[PDB]
RNA sequence: AAACUCAGUUGACACAAAAUAGACUACGAAAGUGGCUUUAACAUAUCUGAACACACAAUAGCUAAGACCCAAACUGGGAUUAGAUACCCCACUAUGCUUAGCCCUAAACCUCAACAGUUAAUCAACAAAACUGCUCGCCAGAACACUACGAGCCACAGCUUAAAACUCAAA
């Protein structure tokens, strides 16, 4: 339930001070904010920690090494297919509002 | 019997138990994630002090020591600490927002120790102390 | 002076601590624990304190109103059903 | 309308029913319609209390055959 | 004796119904865009239901259904708006079909 | 003259009007187990009338008897008291 | 009635001369103020 | 505001048109595009109403006047004469189905 | 001020209220009543012994005897409050009330207000 | 008026809570307390530590004294209170049954807000 | 960098400030009022009515005595800088608090006076739609000017009232 208005805006017949005092007018407009904008971490601070106790000798850290190498590859896959599968998006959304725009005035 | 989040009430009958232990009985470690430090204390169920770690103690410096890197450097060595010192399962109870705040539990982890709880006592005044005023920079 | 173990507590499942952080997080968020501490860092004088509170007030206003609007509109997603004419 | 109270009346006592309106047909006579009608006649018989009213027009429907379900 | 507009709206099927809420009416499907079935129920708008994963090919364009309507016309005031915003649709829950 | 116009009365088809939870009874501040479904099971923090659902009396009625008896001696204030977390749950608050 | 109702309440009032006893009586009894609330509407009281 | 006069009352918040004054009004519309139509006149169907489109345009077509159901490029009655020609006859009457 | 004893202004009348236990009258005196209850005797008393019809009370002599009881409720409070500046502000404007409504009833019924001044001991003095 | 006294007293046994009952009682009756009833709302673990008289307590009696008293009665009631140290806490209220339910005939709900804004372009 | 060897757990403990409730919009004339309990208590059956008096008036500030957790003008130190009398970091004071007086200023602004009324033929622009009746206060180019003088004031680098001369065709 959307907070009320009903006395809320320094506005005559108001006898009460104002409680909200909106820095833009309250007013439903016809579009929506764009969409605003490490991985894999662990494997890498594991790989490292054996290379620091093994100097670095990547003969006896090949599983750790192969684990780095493996989960950067499923980052890139992550990373492809989320981007395709984001490609309600804000322009289907606008499109929507502009079919039923709001109408701050009398037609 | 069904897995409930809240922990066991003193003084009420309960099942669960960790290394034949009740849950009140189970060592205690003491984070507190500062802005620019993580400390880590492993108190007895009897608050007896056992382990101790600190960025500034684990050799971090200066700003180094507000990372989650330090963070994690720090837990394990309260973990092992503790460990040595015959701790098994750990009740943690954080006080911060610091950027310790979860690697520190990661680090106390990967030193082996286990976690059946997680507890935030970060102080929160009902409005009593006036904190410093704002930066503007 | 309160009981200690009983505020703020989660119970990790299986020791999935990650998960147990994630729920206590939104515990206090929810709660708005984080926010508060948040806020409380620095002084917020009590002008500026008003002054955000009546701008979150408003941003809420307009946000809850603008999610009744898209539920309300979202029936209307369907295809064209008089494609050409 | 003043068959509205009864309207009213009814839909609260029976809910909706089970036969649907047809609302192509103009000529159409919902279940509470025909309650409203035997209402109708039964005060203009000149009895006035109302709530005698309504379980003599259920009863009567009954007779008739109508199924009114009570909501509660 | 000729009828007037006050006579045939009371007598008329809408006005002997009550509020739409919760109420069964009878559609028919007048068409369908792929598993989207438009259905008349009498009203002012029509409404927009999904075709049925069971039974769903049994649903074609004359079809007569059961809907159970909860607003005759889907409208609404939002903020700042000086009309009501209206999407030109009955609101109705497809039961089946009428036979 | 014409018996099918109109009439001027209320609206017979009126829904009653919805009655918080608590409207009708009397809220005490010694009724801790009432109080304390109103309080975060973890925090204690009263929750706000978007979440109880209670009318606006109800709601300052409420904080009134949780702040009386948090300071009296009656409730815990940093938690909800153990002892009723498994009342029947009437905020519309979901953790998980 | 008010005064008539409160007339026949003061006979129950703790005086100065039945204190012990009443004392002792409230030291063996029990008074529950404790009743939670369903969504429904429906009062819960405990058992005992 | 303006469409108060013309509205008998409200139904369950559902508006209900005089249809008295409805008679009167398409009596006196009907008789005036008759005359139109008799006098030769240019008679233009308009509206928006896509779901409609199609058969005001096959009446318009059937009846032997014109139908415009598609978008109203500016200026297709002030503009007329540069967007057609100096010469181009304007409509006689314009029939609006949905105003 | 009325006795302790006295009885509050809903119970004065009520049969048999001299045939109860004196518990019961204690609880029904001004004992065991708040300040607004003694007020309302006084004002009572000032009314019964002064206006020449007690039932009628928006009468100006009724309003009058009202606020000279407010009057006195407030001096009261003052005489121990002495900081409390929003009810030196009442005490104030009710002075100014109940001299312009002292005004008015001079300028309209003479007699009665010289009855009005005696009874309440106000002395009326024309404004610089 | 109708005052209520919740009383959380230091836990111990019956004579001593029947003492201390009866002390109280005492003050008020003393004070010019018309007592109207007394109940034991039984031994309970106090929601917080609370620290009374160089004691720490975390279990305490509760106890509603139901009663009748003057005004000015109150401030020395509760001076009494805290002087006594079987008190862990002592509060006085005004009993709630003073106080009439009003009957809320439903939660009205608030409509849009309307005429905000000029209806001008803009 | 400077600063401290004070840091962590547990317990005891304020004359400081009053999370969540509050997505509530109430109280008061305005300033203001959001921990709890109690006492007293929120003027006017007609509206306006102070440079013409009375009573109030946030923060800051003075006077005298206490408290002092934290915050903090000034001050000192560490940085940064061409410089840094600032912004950033640390410490600490007046001060914020309680009591008794003073002081009587705020973008004290909802920049929208009080009361009664209308939504009809709109309305420079923007802002918080346009007006009617009645009353009080105020305004008459900019700047000189929250100024000088005179006057009043517990005010002594102050506050209230407050001009004029020169200057300009703008503001
Ligand atoms: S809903 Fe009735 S008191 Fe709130
Ligand atoms: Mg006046
Ligand atoms: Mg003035
Ligand atoms: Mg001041
Ligand atoms: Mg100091
Ligand atoms: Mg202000
Ligand atoms: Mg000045
Ligand atoms: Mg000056
Ligand atoms: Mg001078």
């Amino acid at each position: 339930a959307t907070p009320s208005l009903r006395g809320r805006l320094a506005r005559f017949g108001n006898p009460r001070k104002p409680v909200l005092k909106p820095n833009k007018p309250l007013i439903l407009a016809n579009r929506v904010g764009e969409r605003r904008r490490a991985t894999c971490i662990t494997e890498m601070s594991v790989m490292m920690a054996c290379w620091k106790q093994n100097e670095f000798r990547d003969d006896a850290c090949r599983k750790e090494i192969q684990g780095f190498l493996d989960c950067a590859a499923r980052a890139q896959e992550a990373r492809k297919m989320r981007s395709i599968q984001e490609t309600l998006l804000p322009n289907k959304l606008n499109k929507l509002l502009q079919r039923f725009p709001n109408k701050p005035y009398l037609s | 019997t069904k897995f409930s989040i809240y922990p066991p009430i003193p003084g009420e009958e309960s099942s669960l138990r960790w290394a034949g232990k009740k849950f009140e009985e189970i060592p205690i470690a003491h984070i507190k994630a500062s802005h620019n430090n993580t400390q880590i204390q492993v108190v007895s169920a009897s608050n007896e002090p056992l382990a101790f770690a600190s960025c500034g103690t684990e050799g971090f410096r200066n700003a180094k020591k507000g990372t989650g890197i330090a963070a994690q450097t720090a837990g394990i060595a309260a973990a092992a600490r503790a460990k040595q010192k015959g701790v098994i399962h750990i009740r943690v109870v954080v006080k911060g927002l610091g950027p310790g705040r979860l690697s520190a539990m990661h680090g106390l982890i990967m030193g082996g120790l286990e976690v059946i709880s997680i507890t935030d006592n970060t102080p929160i005044p009902h409005n009593g102390c006036r904190p410093r005023k704002a930066r503007k920079l | 002076k309160h009981l200690k173990f009983i505020a703020r507590t989660v119970m990790v499942q299986e020791g999935n601590v990650e998960s147990a952080y994630r729920t206590l997080n939104r515990i206090l968020t929810m709660d708005g624990l984080i926010e508060d501490i948040k806020h409380r860092r620095y002084y917020e004088k009590p002008c500026r304190r008003r002054q955000r509170e009546s701008y979150e007030r408003c941003r809420r206003i307009y946000n809850m109103e603008m999610a009744r609007k898209i539920n309300f509109l979202m029936r209307k997603n369907r295809a064209d059903p008089w494609q050409g004419c | 309308y003043h068959e509205d109270r009864i309207r009213a009346k009814f839909y609260s006592v029976y809910g909706s029913g089970q036969r649907a309106f047809d609302l192509f047909n103009p000529n159409f006579k919902s279940t509470c319609q025909r309650f409203v009608e035997k209402y109708t006649e039964l005060q203009k018989l000149g009895e006035t209390d109302e709530e005698k009213l309504f379980v003599e027009t259920g009863k009567a429907l009954l007779a008739e055959g109508v199924i009114l379900r009570r909501v509660g | 004796n000729v009828e007037s507009f006050a006579s045939m709206l009371r007598h008329s099927p809408l006005t002997q119904m009550g509020p739409a809420k919760d109420k069964l009416v009878i559609g028919r499907i007048f068409h369908i865009v792929e598993n989207d079935l438009y259905i008349d129920f009498g009203g002012k708008f029509h409404c927009v239901c999904r075709r049925p994963e069971v039974d769903g090919e049994k649903y074609q364009k004359g079809t007569r259904v059961r809907l159970r309507l909860l607003d005759l016309e889907l409208t609404s005031r939002f903020l700042g708006a000086t009309t009501d915003t209206t999407v030109l649709e009955a609101n109705a829950v497809l039961l089946g079909i009428q036979e | 003259s014409n018996e099918d116009l109109p009439i001027s009365m209320e609206n017979p088809y009126k829904e009653p009007l919805k009655k918080c939870i608590l409207c009708g009874k009397h809220v005490d501040y010694k009724n801790v187990q009432l109080l304390s479904q109103f309080v975060s099971p973890f925090t204690g923090c009263i929750y706000g009338r978007h979440i109880t659902g209670l009318c606006g009396k109800k709601q300052k009625e409420i904080t009134k008897a949780i702040k009386r008896a948090q300071i009296m001696g009656f409730m815990p204030v940093t938690y909800k008291d153990p002892a009723y977390l498994k009342d029947p749950k009437v905020c519309n608050i979901r953790y998980r | 009635r008010e005064v008539l109702q409160l007339q026949e309440e003061v006979k129950n009032f703790i005086t100065r001369e039945n204190l012990e006893a009443r004392v002792e009586a409230a030291l063996d009894s029990r008074k529950n103020y404790n009743w939670a609330i369903t969504r429904e509407g429906l009062v819960v009281r405990p058992q005992r | 505001r303006f469409m108060e006069p013309y509205i008998f009352g409200s139904r369950l918040d559902h508006d209900i048109i005089d249809l008295e004054q409805t008679a009167t009004h398409l009596q006196l519309a009907l008789n005036f595009t008759a005359h139109m139509a008799y006098r030769k006149g240019i008679i233009l169907f308009i509206s928006r109403n896509r779901q409609f489109s199609y058969l005001i345009e096959n009446m318009a077509r059937d009846c032997g006047e014109y139908a415009h159901t598609r978008y109203f490029r500016g200026g297709m009655l002030t503009n007329a004469r540069l967007l057609f020609g100096p010469t181009v006859r304007l409509p006689d009457l314009i029939i609006f189905l949905h105003t | 001020d009325p006795p302790p004893s006295t009885l509050l202004k809903d119970y004065q009348n009520v049969p048999g209220i001299e045939k109860v236990d004196d518990v019961v009258k204690r609880l029904l005196s001004l004992e065991m009543a708040n300040k607004k209850e003694m007020l309302k005797i006084k004002q009572e008393q000032f009314m019964k012994k002064i206006v020449a019809n007690p039932e009628d009370t928006r009468s100006l002599e009724a309003r009058i005897i009202a606020l000279s009881v407010k009057i006195r409720s407030y001096e009261e409070h003052l005489e121990k409050h002495r900081k409390d500046k929003a009810h030196k502000r009442y005490l104030l404007m009710s002075i100014d009330q109940r001299k312009k409504m002292l005004k008015n009833l001079r300028n309209t019924n003479y007699d009665v207000f010289e009855k009005i001044c005696w009874g309440l001991g106000i002395e009326y003095t024309f404004p610089p | 008026p109708r005052y209520e006294l919740a009383l959380i007293l230091k836990a111990m046994q019956r004579p001593e809570t029947a003492a201390t009952l009866k002390r109280t009682i005492e003050a008020l009756m003393d004070r010019g307390a018309i007592v109207r009833d007394l109940e034991n709302l039984g031994e309970r673990a106090l929601p917080y530590r609370i620290s009374a008289h160089s004691q720490q307590h975390n279990r305490g009696g509760y106890f509603l004294v139901d009663f009748y008293a003057p005004t000015a009665a109150v401030e020395s009631m509760v001076e009494h209170l805290s002087r006594d140290i079987d008190v862990i806490r002592g509060n006085i209220v005004k009993h709630p049954l003073t106080q009439e339910l009003k009957e809320c005939e439903g939660i009205v709900p608030v409509p849009l807000a309307e005429k905000l804004y000029s209806t001008k372009k803009r």
